[PDB]
């Protein structure tokens, strides 16, 4: 209450102003970050002695 | 246990928020009022000296 | 949990800010007023000695 | 979280600065005034002894 969160936002912006802190934006849900060859891949096929 | 600890940290924000409002009220109201109290006491000491 | 802890640290700036203003007010107003109070008490002691 | 903690440390300099000024004022003003208060009280004790 009493605008407690508003004060924190203003202080944080001013104190750390003047420098770049852009975090990288990477989507891990894409097929690139997943192993191809799903349940039907020969990897999951049973190995015969 | 980690989930329970996460809730405790999340709930702890409420105590910090009310503490800030409590401290803000003390600075805005209590401290200036106490200054007036001290000034009147200072005058009384001089009168007792007289 | 880390995100919740980050919010707690971020919100903690408000308490530090009001503390600085509270301390600044005490130095600017309370301390000089108390000095005047002590001076009047010092004079009263001499009068009681008389 | 590290950035938020960095701001907290950076903002903490204000409290240390005002503390130094507050302590400096006490040494320059409060302590010498209290010495005068104690001296007058010391004389009063002798008079009450008389």
């Amino acid at each position: 209450s009493c605008g407690a969160e508003l004060e924190a936002n203003a202080l944080l912006t001013a104190l750390v102003a003047g420098e770049d802190f852009t975090l990288p934006d990477i989507d891990m849900s894409g097929s690139e970050y997943d192993i191809p060859g799903g349940i039907n891949s020969p990897i999951y096929a049973e190995i015969e002695k | 246990a980690t989930k329970a600890e996460y809730a405790l940290t999340k709930l702890k924000l409420s105590n910090e928020s009310v503490t800030y409002c409590t401290a803000q009220y003390n600075l805005s109201s209590m401290l200036p009022q106490q200054l007036l109290m001290l000034k009147n006491q200072t005058t009384q000491v001089a009168e007792q000296t007289k």
